[PDB]
């Protein structure tokens, strides 16, 4: 089986500023009721400080992979866990600010 | 009453731009550590759907009374409150907010 998983970007203060559709399955929001929301808002409270040094040190890592777990409130108001696998991207030929690509799937905490 | 009323005022984002000092001796949190931050860190989970519900309807009529909601206390537990809103547009500028704790701490 395969675990659900959905695909978003992330400005550095943490905007969502792409939603994979594939969110609706994995935690019940339409990509709107996330784009240009930050992603600390659909966390839990114990969890909200871990998941902004997170989205700190992912800036300051190379470009290569961070991952978090942490509790998110799906549209049902359920706390689910999620594994967010996050790294940055930054276009070469530019000098633009980076951003964050972030992978999002419900796991198991066990 | 009056010593359990604070104010704060919000971007249209929902971010504190400014709170009372008076929050302190109330929930714990200064007001500096407030700015930036959206209100919606800070909702109860199971209230969060109907702070969206007045926050939409205080777009579309420039004034709301939340109804009772619970915030996140600084050290611990959640405090109830009931918030009048009220936009400011100037010629949308931010969003005034008069904030009233129903309860003491969890
Ligand atoms: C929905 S409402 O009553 O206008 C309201 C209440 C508290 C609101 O923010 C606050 C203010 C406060 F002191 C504690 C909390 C909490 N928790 C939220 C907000 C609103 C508006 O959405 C807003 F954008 F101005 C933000």
């Amino acid at each position: 089986c395969q675990p659900t998983r959905f695909i978003s970007r992330h400005n550095i203060e943490g905007i969502f500023t792409f939603v994979d559709h594939r969110c609706v399955a994995t935690v019940g929001y339409q990509p709107q009721e996330l784009l240009g929301k930050n992603i600390v808002e659909f966390c839990h409270p114990e969890d909200q400080q871990l998941l902004r040094d997170s989205f700190q040190q992912v800036v300051k890592l190379k470009g290569q992979v961070l991952s978090v777990m942490f509790r998110f409130r799906s549209k049902n108001q359920e706390w689910l866990w999620m594994r967010t696998s996050s790294f940055t991207f930054q276009n070469p030929y530019s000098d633009e600010i980076e951003y964050i690509i972030c992978t999002n799937t419900n796991v198991k905490n066990s | 009453l009056d010593s359990k009323t604070f104010l704060s005022e919000h971007s249209m984002d929902m971010k504190f731009t400014y709170c009372d000092d008076r929050i302190t001796e109330l929930i714990g949190y200064h007001p500096e550590e407030l700015l930036g931050r959206s209100a919606y860190e800070f909702y109860h989970a199971l209230d969060s759907e109907n702070m969206t519900k007045s926050h939409q309807n205080l777009c579309t009529k420039g004034q709301v009374v939340s109804g009772q909601y619970r915030m996140l206390a600084k050290h611990g537990g959640y405090v109830w409150l009931e918030t009048q809103g009220t936009v400011i547009y100037n010629p949308p500028q931010c969003i005034m907010c008069v904030n009233y704790v129903l309860s003491e701490i969890e």
